[PDB]
């Protein structure tokens, strides 16, 4: 065995791309509803911003998950830790993924009428229970792989 | 990119397109023949070129407009009929689906023709899979969407024309050719870019999504040019859509279109192509055709890519017009004017 | 044996570029001097014997 | 960008000069390119050759001081260097006491201007001062280690790696034992910059600041990496022209002086030829490609300190 | 018996990317009505530039096979230095047979279109010949270093 | 063995997607089964420690005829594009388009290139060409057999390829007979030559694996 | 013993995420393009993006009871029942958010024009969430015989 | 043996719910358009998501009688029968579910222009239930022989 | 034991490419036909001319399958594999290849005819690729019979 | 000793310099378009590529420390953690560089007609870069552990 | 024992030599004439095909130290240690070669019409071209320590 640092760095990949694709897809949508008219691109910042959030639960994960790492290495602390990884890494890759296109359908249509970024705040802040919910799941599985010879 | 695919009839038909285009006519002879005013030395002159067999096939002792129409359009069946019936596969698919979309809208021009009392015999020469004696006629004469329907059906493969008519059949386009011209161009444009999202990434694509992506931004602002002073309606289908989605927007190209002097839009999305904001169409023609002719020359040499189909298939529809309309100003015992700008690219 | 003992050594004898200065560029011509010298002594050129052994392994 | 006196490009003539002639003795090409267009600009002007060559004219002194300054540091690496691993280590680990000196340079540059009436710099440079000032002296400290009590994995970022990580232990490898306490004084002088930068903001504005100053402690916090981060260039690129142009000098010294007689003569002057004709062009393709410490010191240097005026002000400087 | 396959294999590479760039250089020729100035002038040096990278993996196949022997050191097992040996003169072959295919192409198709721009087709397209030289230098000192 | 079931079933199994590829749509070659491998062998040969690789045992004789095989077949499908840029062009000219032929012969001399080292690869067995691991030692005679008339099968395809893609384009070329054809036909024997010196190169390096006792 | 059976349970949240985001995206797409026309339909229109991401708490709770049902000792067959309930909840939420961003997209698209589809649309995505509630009822019943082992 | 039985059990469910999922969607695609022509026709164009949706209760109940099966024991021949009866069940219900989205949609379509035409797409989804009928009948036989000890 | 399939492997390649190689020389003989009823027995050259491969990789798996069943090992199996897909090879080649000529050669023949001779000449020359890959599996199928 | 370790430190520097290649490449095709309709801003644009090219010294720094602290026995507690903790800032690397090649491209083609997003896309790209850092904190706190294998 | 990792130095040079290839082709293609000739646009272009051809230069100095230290026979922890400094200066020889190679062809067409892009489509690849070398340092670095095997 011994494999258990690709399922611990797979929170944080995750998180991290999904974060890119969230920030990606809120960058596309403000590149082409700041060319309309330069009053709005402060508020479809938040997209980026929200969509960032997620990997600090991959991180902060995967650091409570490599604390509790032992010195010698076997099956029992390196299957638990990348399915618990795997859990936060999908949840916050699916939570930016949905991110990235509500941040872009709402910065594309934030850009005519300036009363959507409630809704648009509302239904693009309200995707984070996904990655809060994994990082919840990847706790209690991080908590019963103590004890590994 | 490029020369890593297996592809047999890619081969056979780049071939054969580009035996077509390396014996046509080049810039050099329609300068000098541009320069010349002679009935008798254009057929002398034009005899070298490709088009010596069919203005060679008929031939009279003066200069005739019906000869000009009936050796491109004879050119134009041998040019494009010929290599879909000896072709197959996603080839002639996709080549079928060109001469669909070209297709689209000249069987448009017919349909909206056919009111004014027009009928096969009576349209110019146009980009089509087949000639005026199998689909044409019918597709000509038949005024119902009906008829339209099972005649684009009966055809193989499936072409857009069906999106089309059963759009037009409700009213949904316009009751002018105006609105039904612009709708079928945008319609084209959106089957352009679903065959070449289609059949993209078999090679590697540079000159073909410069070139569409310039033809597109340079469609809606001929057609926003075109409707300039016509009163157009700014909440009707006229503003084509563009890959283009933060320097061209559709509120710029519906209000230049307008009559109310606003050509500022194309000043500022100039400076990268050959046009510029001005008032004068001659000109506006002469610089779209010099920057529709840019990225044309070099799909006449590169083999083994797919763009050089529909470049090549662009400037046999623009060597054609060209070459009509200076058969045509020669054919009247006159001097070319704005022919005489483009006549080179 | 260090290069700091150099570089202390030149600003031991050295004013640095101190005080006054020129009346044309008197601020480019006095921090000049003192920019260039503290980048000499950063390039001191602290040679092997500290780490010597090389061509390994 | 209408500054007279300062400061837009004070620091920026050294600086820029000094760092981005640690990249490039293949120095003796570039001080006698660049002081070759002084005399011949006003013919060089009209002669129409190149883009580049042209902005590398109107800049003669820029390339004149970085390329003069260019030589001594360049005929230093090709100290000495004999094989792999041994000559790196210094010159890795003087690209970051090189750039320290420039980045409190830059900081008391910042820190001297807009003179409580003070503030907004005092937390700045307290952080990386203290992790930077520690790893630079463990890296003096590494050199001097003979006897034993030493070593060289690899110095420098090994130190910094192994600290922040255990507050119970004292140094791995290579630093100053006196006792632990140096790791604790600097956490706790690197955690208490936190508060102070923010706090000190509206004490220093009079005689929508928590949005700048949560955004300029993050950019900051950033910057403080990414400025540490990026000095690698220096020595990454000085290590791969020194090792391209030994490898090619050492591959066609040999071969040159074999075969004496006429063919001595041929080979030696065709594999000198090619040999400096390509190495022309390594040393200006080096020279072109060191336009990161430009780069980033327009930007990132810019931002601590105060825009294009330090260009600008470079040139002035030497002309005036 | 495994180290006759990086020999068998070390040539495949280098006579299918000289084989590819020989077919696209060639194929770029038919344009566009001018034989006697420039159609070939200078345009014959990709493909006959794209054909000596067949050389060095076929000489490095050979060197290698003739190397290699039933009673020699064999029991190792180290013959696993032969694939990467006979792979690499091979990928660097095939990327610089398809890297000249390209620039050929490239020059020979901007080489009718401006006459002012010929030198820069030549200038840029041989330096892309200096590819496949690494895969075969580095067979060799491998090959060199062994037995 | 095992692999033996598996090697034919996996090279009939590449040539007939392989050969589905280019015809209608019925069936079409798994590229998610590259990565499936890559991901299994890494995945295996990673964790845990131990060698992973392969045995090769006794047959050794795939790539006897997998050589005139493969040399046929590659110079059977140059001759499609090759053949169809004549009747591409038609009645456009009298010209050099219909004598021309001269990459034919070189096209039909790429089947028979390979195919002859083949032939002669092979003498007074048919089971066994060599010394092979089934009723003695030293297998690697008879089993380079194989990787060298596989290298000089795809030499000769590639060449054979390399032929009828010269001459498709090399039919006529400008727009009829008038300008010489000749220049696209120094291509077309410029990349005819390659399979002549990839089966001399072939042959000399692969050595003799006939007359096996 | 492998004790390789977290995947089961990483899985149903991993999928139910993934239809849930899905479908939170779907809809907040067409939610977004018909609250860019009007406002007023928002409320009305931003029921399908609670309904979609309500699908989470049944993979959640599903891997929450897998979590605390794993114990500190497993074996080679445990890890059977939570793979199979958990791939089985996670195609479940994934198709009933798949079907719930294109019921919301549509849902909202013709809600946009005439507000009068809203009982149907409402019933449709109200009556498509059945197939989380079966496969979580299904991962239930598999997460029940996974308490005795070991 | 391995006790790996739960894919057979979630292997009906998952193809059953993402047939479920893509029939309901297609059929709640068409039902918006079709809503907006006829203000009537919105109660009738009803029938088609409930008659979609009535094929996911094959999976759950053959998954449910499966779950039982398993307990904590197994032994090397049972968990084979369950599989197939899963497959069969879940794609059959996945390809009446896939025709009942098209045939729900075009059924839309083709009724909103004429009232006469809803019988002819309401007859195919009433015939198209029998494949799903079928494979949950073959899957009902095959998982009552799977239980005969445990 | 695996080389039961090499034998299948030769009437599955050759029927398979003299099956499109029929299909496209009957498409293109339907299509040539509806412009003129004079080329008819001109344009049935591609598909006799194709369908006459069939008879080598029968005669070839007849002639495998011969010494199959009754003298065989785990060294007897390896040849069918290597003459099956030899003369599959270049019986499918020659298929798709006799397809399009005969294709393009009814469409240059008819017109006029000139192009009949050329792709009469094409096609008649290509069976050469067919008769070298049978001649390779007849000297492979007749050497058989080594070990027990 | 055996150990395979190796690849772990060389696959850190190969995901931050694609994803800074990409997005140096993107953001220089939008620098290039917008460079020639305006010179102003081109000396502005070029900051995002310096500014993107920096996330490749993390990784490299990741992979020399990895690389320093590598011994002379191969264990289990050893390898199978550089691949881990390089991975990790190599894909943060790869989504920050692909975030910031889109970031770079739209800001650069929504700049190139009016420039006013310049610091919203340079503040995109440095509010990208941490995303980037939090993964190379992961990478140096499981490379620190890298060494001491028995 | 094992005697793997023979082919990390000949891995090198792959991945610098198709990305310099992929520069070095996707260089010379656009737009460089356009009448008759262009602004001194060909002895500009030049640059990008030895800056490209910089990174297959280093790759063969990499793959030549890795087979120096290759040996004829050696045990099994340096043939471990030895692979994986190939792949990471091959990753970013691809990425800096394709990212050069877009930069190029998008500077090379945006570069004919104006001439004042070269500057900034020179400091592009210029900027992009250190991939190599960092990919190419940790590979030096790691290599460096594959000598001495016990």
């Amino acid at each position: 065995p011994f494999f258990g640092a690709i399922g611990c760095a797979s929170a944080i990949i995750f998180t991290s791309l999904g974060a890119a694709y969230g920030t990606a897809k809120s960058g596309v949508g403000i590149c082409a509803t700041c060319v309309l008219r330069p009053d709005l691109l402060f508020k479809n910042i938040v997209p980026v911003i929200m969509a960032g959030i997620i990997a600090i639960y991959g991180l902060v994960v995967s650091v409570l998950v490599c604390y509790s790492l032992g010195q010698k290495q076997a099956l029992y602390t390196g299957f638990i830790q990348l399915g618990a990884g795997l859990s936060v890494g999908l949840s916050g890759l699916a939570a930016g993924f949905a991110i990235g296109i509500v941040g872009d359908a709402g910065v594309r249509g934030s850009s005519q009428q300036p009363r959507l970024f409630v809704g648009m705040i509302l239904i693009l802040i309200f995707a984070e229970v996904l990655g809060l919910y994994g990082l919840i799941v990847a706790l209690l599985l991080n908590s019963r792989a103590t004890q590994d010879v | 990119m490029e020369g890593v695919y297996f592809n047999i009839d890619n081969g056979f038909i780049e071939g054969v397109v580009r035996g077509y285009r390396n014996g046509l006519l080049s810039n050099n002879q329609y300068i000098n023949l541009t320069q010349c005013d002679t009935l008798e030395d254009l057929k002398l002159q034009l005899s070298s070129t490709d088009y010596g067999n069919f203005l060679s096939s008929v031939s009279s002792e003066s200069l005739t407009t019906s000869l000009i129409q009936e050796y491109a359009s004879s050119k134009l069946y041998h040019e494009f009929n010929y290599i879909r019936d000896q072709s197959s596969g996603s080839t002639r698919k996709f080549m079928d689906y060109i001469t669909y979309g070209y297709m689209i809208d000249n069987v448009a021009l017919m349909i909206t023709g056919t009111i004014h009392d027009r009928d096969k015999g009576e349209i110019l020469q146009r980009c089509h899979p087949l000639g005026w004696f199998d689909t044409l006629p019918t597709l000509s004469v038949a005024t119902d969407l009906e008829s339209l329907y099972e005649t684009v059906l009966v055809d193989t493969p499936l072409a857009p024309y069906f999106k089309n008519c059963f759009d037009t059949a409700e009213e949904l386009d316009d009751m002018n050719i105006e609105i039904i011209r612009n709708k079928l161009y945008k319609a084209y444009l959106e089957d352009f870019y679903n065959f070449v999202t289609e059949e993209i990434p078999e090679p590697a694509k540079e000159c073909m999504q410069t070139l569409l992506g310039f033809e597109a931004d340079r469609r809606s602002i001929n057609i926003a040019l075109n409707s300039l002073q016509s009163s157009d309606i700014d909440p009707d289908l006229k503003s084509d859509l563009l890959p283009n989605i933060g320097k061209l927007y559709p509120l710029a190209t519906f209000h230049l279109a307008q009559a109310q002097d606003f050509e500022g839009v194309r000043a500022a999305l100039a400076n990268v192509y050959e046009y510029r904001g001005f008032l004068e169409t001659g000109n506006l023609e002469d610089h779209f055709y010099q920057l529709e002719m840019e990225l044309c020359r070099d799909a006449f040499t590169q083999q083994f890519a797919i763009s050089t189909v529909w470049a090549w298939m662009k400037s046999k529809e623009q060597e054609v017009r060209n070459i009509t309309w200076i058969a045509e100003c020669i054919a009247q015992n006159q001097r070319e004017r704005i022919n005489n700008y483009i006549s080179v690219y | 044996y260090t290069v700091v003992g150099v570089f202390i050594v030149v600003s031991a004898m050295s004013v640095l570029f101190w005080i006054m200065a020129p009346k044309n560029n008197q601020a480019v011509w006095r921090s000049t001097v003192i920019l260039t010298l503290a980048m000499m002594f950063l390039m001191w050129a602290i040679t092997f014997l500290c780490q010597l052994h090389p061509l390994v392994a | 960008a209408q500054y007279r006196e300062i400061n837009a490009g004070l620091p920026t003539i050294v600086t820029f000069p000094f760092m981005f002639a640690i990249m490039f003795g293949h120095g003796f090409l570039m001080t006698l390119a660049a002081l070759s267009l002084v005399l011949n600009e006003k013919k060089i002007n009209k002669m129409k050759r190149g883009e580049i060559f042209d902005m590398a004219f109107t800049g003669r002194y820029i390339i004149l001081l970085m390329g003069v300054f260019s030589m001594y540091t360049g005929f230093l690496y090709n100290g000495t260097e004999n094989a792999l691993l041994f000559s790196n280590s210094y010159k890795m680990k003087l690209s970051i006491l090189m750039g320290f000196i420039h980045m409190t340079y830059s900081y008391f540059f910042s820190l001297a201007n807009h003179l409580d009436i003070i503030g907004n710099f005092i937390p700045g440079l307290l952080f990386m001062q203290g992790i930077f000032g520690y790893l630079s002296v463990c890296i003096v400290y590494k050199w001097a280690v003979d006897w034993v009590k030493d070593g060289k994995p690899a110095p420098g970022l090994l130190n910094m790696l192994i600290n922040m990580f255990l507050s119970p232990g004292t140094i791995d490898d290579e630093l100053y034992p006196h006792q632990a306490k140096v790791q604790v004084f600097l956490l706790l002088m690197a955690l208490v910059c936190i508060p102070w930068l923010l706090l000190v903001k509206p004490l220093h504005f009079k005689f929508d600041i928590m949005i700048h100053q949560v955004i300029h402690t993050i950019e900051f916090c950033l910057n403080c990496v990414s400025h540490t981060a990026s000095y690698l260039r220096l020595w990454a690129l000085s290590l791969a022209h020194a090792q391209l142009s030994s490898v090619l000098w050492t591959m066609t010294i040999q071969i040159a002086f074999g075969f004496r007689g006429f063919v001595g003569v041929f080979m030696t002057v065709a594999l000198f030829a090619m040999w400096f004709a390509l190495t022309c062009a390594v040393l200006v393709l080096m020279e072109g490609t060191s336009a990161m410490l430009h780069s980033l010191r327009l930007h990132w240097v810019e931002s601590m300190s105060k825009p294009y005026e330090p260009f600008a002000f470079e040139y002035k400087d030497m002309e005036v | 018996f495994f180290g006759f396959a990086g020999c068998a294999a070390a040539m495949v590479l280098s006579c299918l990317g000289a084989a590819i760039g020989t077919a696209k250089s060639g194929i770029g020729i038919a344009g566009i009505g001018t034989f006697k100035p420039e159609l070939i002038m200078k345009s014959l040096i990709p493909v006959v530039m794209s054909g000596i990278l067949a050389i060095y993996g076929l000489v490095v196949a050979v060197l290698i096979a003739g190397n290699l022997s039933p009673t020699e050191d064999y029991t190792l097992f180290n013959g696993f230095m032969h694939l990467s040996c006979g792979l690499c003169v091979g990928f660097a072959c095939l990327s610089s047979g398809y890297a000249i295919g390209m620039v050929g192409d490239v020059g020979v198709r901007k080489y009718m279109h401006q006459p002012r721009l010929f030198v820069g087709i030549v200038l840029i397209l041989i330096f892309s010949e200096v590819l496949g030289l690494y895969g075969m230098i580095v067979a060799l000192i491998l090959n060199t270093r062994g037995s | 063995m095992n692999k033996e079931s598996k090697d034919d079933d996996m090279s009939l199994g590449k040539f007939s997607f392989s050969h589905f590829l280019y015809y209608l749509v019925l069936i079409v070659v798994i590229v998610y089964g590259l990565y499936k491998l890559f991901t299994g062998h890494g995945s295996d040969i990673n964790f845990g420690k131990f060698l992973l690789r392969t045995s090769p045992y006794m047959w050794a004789n795939l790539g006897i005829a997998l050589c005139v095989g493969l040399s046929v077949v590659g110079a059977a499908w140059g001759i499609f594009i090759t053949g169809s840029s004549m009747i591409g062009a038609g009645v456009r000219a009298p010209r050099i388009t219909t004598k021309n032929l001269i990459s034919i012969i070189f096209c039909e001399v790429v089947a028979i290139y390979g195919l002859i080292i083949a032939i002669v690869f092979s003498s007074k067995l048919t089971v066994a060409t060599a010394e092979n691991m089934y009723s003695k030692s030293n297998l690697y005679t008879g089993y380079s057999l194989f990787w060298a008339g596989i290298t000089v099968g795809a030499s000769n395809l590639i060449c054979g390829i390399a032929v009828g893609i010269t001459g498709a384009t090399a039919a006529i070329s400008d727009a009829a007979d008038s300008a010489l054809f000749v220049k696209i036909l120094v291509i077309e024997i410029f990349g005819s030559i390659l399979g002549l010196l990839g089966l001399i190169v072939g042959l000399l390096m692969a050595g003799k694996a006939s007359e096996f006792q």
